[PDB]
């Protein structure tokens, strides 16, 4: 309870009754002449204390400032991913017990919990005799942390056996009464005052202080509180990762980082959008790593549905590119041959899903997007990310960047690969969205519009009439293949199917109105009249956008009011048009309803009425963007 | 499991009493085990007779004719030490005692009885390294200067020494030679042994009745006075059942024999199951699987809830810490089960609460205790468990005249004469609220001086805490009214206050019964519901961007009822720490995010109905600018 | 009586709630998911795209007169409420079991 130590490296005085000793320290630090007048041993001690306070960033007091810069730098290979360097660093021989300590933490990170437990126990057994019991004490703490980790691994994953039941019974035999609360208060007299500050490491809910500081960033507030909480955040991460603490992975910490950059991004949203009156948070590499690692996929989605992150600028794009190329490369090595360590799998897949979700806003390069898209489509596993959500992620990636030729070639390789997996007539094509491989075709038809498939054309040329699903997969992806191929599978056609090939145009038949089929539409409307006398809006929409040229659909008006609503807009009574009916139209179709004259005059009244009723803002956003 | 249940059904009366006193002394944190060789040799540790063998055949040649008597176990190696030499003696000790034997499983359960100290007569590294593995610290003492470095308050008293400082015969008591003049070489381990023995509950496990250590101790306690010492316990695990006469005799010298051969039916070389028979009979008594009938459940609740008959209102987060990591107590009054290994005692409590007929079949005194526990749990709102619900209603009601303003009634309540020290306590808090800090300080000091003699030290402890709180209040008042006589007097008397060990200086009764009040000696105990507010961040405040009229129960009612739990705690227990900035910070941000989430709830159309208590909270804990900020948000 | 799970997801006017349909459009064990892609490339002109399951895709014709709906993990068929919410909402597919929100 001496000098307050601030979050920028400045020191202010508080409750120090006595000589200003930090003040004489900094004055002796500034001028060299007073620094000279001293004996040898404590000049060396001054060099040591000097190296300490420059290493922790603690600089001269609040009397002199202006050059206050905080370049944060976590120098640890467990923060930057660096997993192949981590394994490489494991296999060498140790020379010290500190090397044993870092190797234990690294090996604990990449899904290997047993050998890190044993190496922890080796540090306990081989440092108890030697002084400075911090490495010892931290080893004990971390050994219990990894014990809780392993028992969490049999708490969840048995709800495959990751560890053998010899080890799982041994540690449960030896660690099942652990009461850490008096561990530090059993340490010697030296380790009860010198390292008395480490007493929160025998607990977990020590996160309370900066958590309440986040509530200042709630409590409804140059230099703001943002830089305070951000630098205290980086103080926390640099503590738990550079001191190699295993308690960084427990849920309270991810809770804290989660909510921390939640409220920082929400406050930058509440900062630049102050422009009622007159008319921030610049991302770096560490913000990208924190967003990818501590958030979840749904939470980044929640940030996108709360704060406009498209405004938020991004810097240091090359190191972020190294993190994404590294993360995709480690996906590639994760599923090249083997190595499916289920522990490391669950962690690394959560990070890789979140990072590839957040990689939309990043200005990637040529070969970077090459390795990322290749590892996303080919090597990236199922049962977490399926083939529809790879259009979510992939189309998310392949929209902000102008698509190079090689990327379309790789997606073509994916389509050929899916055709080669449609050679078995049991291929399910599972999808948790409803999006399928035809959308992959639509992607290539969006960014190239003139793409002729070559090897897929060769597959359709050697296509045999014994594999129906294979043909179907060649038949949904229809506008990609050559003309002789078109002769081949357009021979494989059934034209009497009115409303399969319609019902969802499942093959992409919107390429042509082959005129007997539009006369088929017409005679279908005759059959509607026939089974009247005593889905459908799509027909009407196909009249609305000047696509079918026959007009006698006005004869078939009288069964569906939406049919009248797209065929004869003038004579239809705009007083019983249900509004519902508009939350299910595309932007183009709503744009073309907005492009009329007698339509707009009434739907502004009904839509403004339903907006005016309680709070409907789909109708107000459509009303402010399409209809206005 | 069931076998030991039948063992508990077939115990003698004095045996059951001994299981009670060992168990409650384990619960007090005062239970010192004096263990021996028979515990350590089931880890296959080499006993002393093998060394009398090897030192013997390395002395005389000529292996033993008949058998050794008592003194030869000390005499023959002594011969070796005097004649053959130091290095040969220490070399043979170095050979036989260089073992890396694993631990006996009863070591796990000795260290699972929460011992205060562990006094041993062993020479190994089993109990201590087992204590390093089980995350406790016992002060491993094996020398004179090891006593001076008493690094903790939990002692592992190796009274004979240890081979930590090398395998040297100088370091341990093995020769005769050290049993002769033992009161001249280890005077301080002697004094500490007498100290720990006289001030605890001592349990003898691994010995023979007539072993020389026990003979020395019985000599010393028979030199002591007779009203003063606690009679220790002797757990006898021998192959032979003890006869009655030596039992009665060793009851008269001061020990209490719990036999193990008479409880089970075991073999001759079957030591381990007999040790584990008695030791599991103690552990399962802690874990209360021996609790079967009405008078056994209704007391174990009572023995933890009758302390809290004094306080006005207890939170439902801390009531989890009453029944230590048992049943989760939810914020609506429901109880779900978690980590309770043993009889469902709350379940029998609520079933006895529902039907009157089972409620009838009980003795008088604990039917009255059931009425008391019943009045408690209805007063704190704790109702029947999660099996039956639907009428879950939470009508919050802070019945305090410091919450509703009521200032003229407060002054009126001040000027009457007190009849109790509780009336003194409420008058002190009320008078503290309405700007009168000096007389409330003096009345606090009156409660400290006039309740220290009387039991149930909660009112005392809370008075101390609140006196320091009002001291911080007054020094805040001269930080940012009072005469400089008072302002120098309290600054004279309260300027070294370190509250962190105040509760850990309270008696043994006030260290477990009111152990849940330990956060009141701190301030940043607001952490939990603060992070729960961040659930109301973490985007179940997602519910705007997708239309969702989700009809059910959200996190809003959870955080709101936990908020009202907090306010009802700090105002009905008359705590002065309600006025410090962290609490206004918490209520501030709490209804900030509740109102912001109701804003993020009804505007999902791509709630939060105010009552009186919401109006009072908005007026009191917000500021003017913050209510303006809520209107502009 | 499963109103404690019934939502009214109203960007697309659905009722996301796990039932299991038995339809005649004759089938058994049908459940529905719906999309919300208003930026769908070349995929008709509608945002919502139903993806009817019959333990896998039906490969879809359509009269959808539901015969038997039953709520998962609490039984006693909820068919009257399914007809009532079918009567109120004039849209395709009132009871959808999941929503993607692209």
């Amino acid at each position: 309870y001496d000098y307050h130590f601030e979050v920028n490296g400045t020191v202010v005085r508080h409750k120090n009754k006595g000589f200003g000793y930090m003040e004489r320290f900094f004055e002796l630090k500034e001028s060299c002449d007073e620094r000279s007048k001293l004996s040898k041993k404590q000049y060396e001690r001054f060099n040591a204390l000097f190296n300490f306070f420059e290493k922790n960033g603690v600089i001269c007091m609040a009397k002199d400032a202006g050059t206050l810069n905080t370049s944060i730098e976590i120098n640890s290979l467990a923060y930057h991913g660096k997993y192949d360097v981590m394994k490489k660093f494991i296999e060498e021989q140790s020379v010290s017990i500190e090397d044993d300590y870092k190797k234990a933490f690294f090996l604990a990170c990449l899904g290997r919990w047993e050998e890190s437990y044993d190496l922890y126990s080796n540090i306990i057994l081989n440092s108890i005799d030697e002084s400075n019991g911090c490495v010892y004490y931290l080893s004990q703490i971390n050994r219990y942390r990894i014990y809780q980790s392993i028992t969490q691994a049999v708490t969840q994953f048995n709800g495959y056996k990751p560890f053998t039941d010899e080890f799982l019974a041994r540690i449960e035999r030896e660690m099942t009464n652990f009461n850490i609360d008096d561990l530090f208060n059993g340490m010697p007299f030296e380790f009860q005052k010198k390292y008395k500050i480490l007493e929160f490491l025998s607990d977990n809910q020590f996160l309370y202080d900066d958590t309440v500081k986040l509530f200042e960033l709630t409590n409804k507030v140059g230099m703001s509180s943002d830089i305070v909480v951000l630098l205290r955040l980086y103080d926390n991460l640099r503590f738990l990762y550079e001191n190699c603490l295993w308690s960084v992975s427990f849920h309270e910490f991810h809770q804290y980082i989660r909510n921390s950059m939640s409220l920082l991004i929400e406050k930058a949203e509440y900062e630049r959008t102050r422009d009622i009156d007159e008319l921030g948070f610049f991302m770096e590499y560490y913000d990208f790593v924190n967003i990818s690692r501590h958030f979840k996929i749904d939470d980044i989605k929640n940030l996108e549905r709360s704060c406009s992150i498209d405004k938020i600028r991004f810097g240091e794009q090359e190191k972020i590119e190294e993190y994404l190329v590294g993360i995709a490369e480690e996906i590639t090595k994760q599923f090249s041959a083997n190595g499916m360590n289920v522990v490391f799998y669950t962690q690394f897949i959560s990070e890789a899903k979140a990072a590839l979700y957040f990689a939309k806003y990043v200005k990637l390069s040529e070969e970077g997007l090459g390795k990322i898209v290749k590892a996303l489509l080919f090597y990236f596993p199922e049962r977490d990310l399926d083939i529809g959500k790879r259009y979510v992620w992939l189309e998310r990636l392949t929209k902000c960047n102008e698509l190079p030729k090689s990327i379309i070639s790789i997606i073509d390789d994916f389509l050929v690969l899916q055709a080669e997996k449609h050679i078995d007539q049991n291929y399910s094509e599972v999808s948790s969205n409803g999006l399928y491989s035809r959308d992959y075709g639509a992607l290539i038809k969006h960014f190239e519009k003139n793409f002729i498939s070559k090897r897929l054309s060769e597959i359709t040329l050697c296509l045999t009439q014994d594999k129906q699903k294979q043909i179907d997969f060649l038949f949904k992806l229809l506008p990609l293949l050559s003309t002789n191929a078109k002769s081949h599978l357009l021979s494989f056609k059934s034209v009497e199917n009115i409303n399969d090939l319609m019902n969802g145009i499942r093959i992409g038949l919107i390429d042509e109105f082959t005129p007997e089929h539009e006369e088929l539409i017409i005679e279908y409307l005759e059959t509607r009249k026939v089974n009247y006398i005593v889905y459908m809006s799509t027909f009407g929409i196909w009249y609305f956008l000047e696509e079918i040229n026959n007009s006698k659909m006005e004869e078939f008006i009288g069964m569906d009011d939406q049919y009248d609503f797209f065929v004869d807009p003038e004579n239809f009574d705009y007083k019983k048009f249900i509004p519902s009916w508009l939350k299910n139209y595309n932007d183009k179709l709503l744009g073309k309803i907005a492009g009329n004259k007698h339509m707009k005059h009434h739907v502004i009244e009904v839509l403004k009425e339903r907006v005016k009723n309680s709070n409907d803002k789909r109708y107000l956003e459509i009303l402010m963007n399409y209809f206005i | 499991g069931e076998k030991l249940k039948e063992v508990f059904l077939m115990l003698d009366n004095n045996v059951v009493e001994c299981i009670k006193e060992i168990t409650e002394s384990s619960r007090n944190g005062k239970l010192v085990f004096f263990v021996g060789a028979g515990v350590s040799t089931l880890s296959d540790y080499p006993q002393w007779w093998r060394l009398v063998d090897k030192y013997h055949e390395e002395l005389y040649g000529s292996p033993k004719k008949g058998n050794y008597s008592s003194d030869e176990y000390l005499r023959i190696p002594q011969i070796f030490y005097n004649v053959k030499g130091e290095m040969a003696f220490d070399g043979i000790l170095k050979d036989f005692f260089q073992v890396d034997k694993p631990t006996n499983p009863i070591h796990d359960k000795i260290l699972a009885m929460n011992p205060a100290h562990v006094i041993t007569t062993n020479y190994d590294n089993l109990i201590d390294t087992a204590c390093w593995k089980r995350g406790k610290y016992f002060s491993v003492i094996s020398a004179e200067e090891d006593v001076a470095n008493a690094t903790s308050s939990r002692y592992l008293l190796k009274v004979h020494g240890d081979f930590r400082k090398g395998f040297k015969g100088e370091n341990v008591v093995l020769k005769e030679d050290d049993y002769l003049n033992y009161d001249q070489n280890y005077p301080l381990i002697s004094n500490l042994m007498k100290t720990i023995i006289a001030t605890h509950t001592i349990v003898f496990i691994g010995y023979g009745l007539g072993d020389y250590n026990i003979n020395m101790l019985l000599n010393w306690v028979r030199k002591l006075q007779k009203d003063s010492f606690h009679k220790p316990f002797f757990i006898r695990t021998d192959p032979s059942p003890i006869e009655n006469e030596t039992l009665i005799y060793y009851e008269n010298k001061g020990l209490r024999i719990i036999d193990a051969a008479s409880l089970i039916d075991s073999n001759e070389y079957d030591y381990l199951e007999r040790y584990s028979a008695v030791m599991d009979l103690l552990i399962e008594s802690q874990e209360n699987k021996f609790i079967t009938k009405d008078d056994e459940v209704i007391d174990y609740i009572y023995g933890k809830i009758s302390p809290l008959f004094a306080l006005q209102y207890i939170r439902k987060i801390d009531l989890k810490h009453v029944f230590e990591y048992d049943y989760h107590f939810e914020v609506n009054g429901t109880v779900v089960r978690h980590k309770n290994k043993g009889f469902g005692y709350m379940e029998r409590f609520f079933e006895l609460k529902e039907s009157c007929d089972e409620r009838s079949k009980l003795s008088k005194k604990q039917y009255e205790r059931f009425n008391a526990l019943f009045n408690f749990f209805e007063k704190n709102g704790v109702i029947c468990m999660a099996k039956d619900a639907g009428t879950l209603n939470t009508s919050i009601e802070i019945n305090s005249l410091a919450y509703h303003g009521k200032y003229d009634v407060m002054k009126k309540f001040i000027e009457e004469q007190s009849v109790s020290i509780e009336d003194d306590y409420k008058k002190a808090f009320f008078l503290a609220c309405l700007g009168r800090w000096e007389e409330s300080y003096d009345l606090y000091s009156n409660i400290i001086l006039n309740s220290i003699d009387e039991s149930n030290g909660c009112v005392y402890y809370l008075s101390q805490i609140n006196r320091y709180r009002i001291y911080q209040s007054i020094t805040q008042a001269v930080t940012q009214p009072f005469t400089d006589e008072f302002l120098a007097r309290i600054e004279r008397e309260m300027t070294n206050f370190n509250i962190d060990d105040l509760f850990n200086g309270m008696p043994f009764e006030f260290q477990k019964k009111y152990k849940i009040l330990e956060f009141l000696s701190d301030n940043q105990f607001l952490y939990d519901d603060t992070v729960k507010l961040f659930e109301l961040t973490n985007k179940v405040r997602s519910e705007m961007s997708e239309g969702s009229y989700s009809f059910g129960m959200s996190s809003d009612i959870v955080v709101l009822l936990r908020l009202y739990d907090n306010l009802r705690f700090l105002y009905e227990n008359c705590l002065w720490s309600v006025s410090f900035h962290e609490f206004h910070q918490y209520i501030r941000n709490s209804m900030s995010l509740l109102i912001e989430k109701a804003e993020y709830e009804r505007t999902r159309d791509i709630g939060f109905f105010m009552e009186y208590y919401d109006f009072v909270n908005i007026s009191r804990h917000f500021k003017i600018d913050d209510i303006k900020n809520l209107e502009r948000s | 009586g499963a109103t404690h799970d019934l939502v009214y997801h109203s960007k697309i006017n659905t009722f996301v709630w796990d039932v299991e349909f038995d339809i005649v459009l004759e089938l058994n064990k049908c459940y529905f998911v719906k999309c919300f892609n208003p930026y769908r490339i070349n995929g008709d002109f509608a945002v919502s795209s139903i993806d009817i399951f019959s333990e896998g895709k039906r490969l879809l014709e359509f009269n959808f007169k539901i015969t038997k709906a039953v709520h998962v993990a609490t039984s006693k068929d909820v068919t009257e409420i399914v007809l009532h919410l079918s009567e109120r909402i004039s849209s395709p597919f009132p009871i959808v079991k999941e929503v993607v929100y692209l």
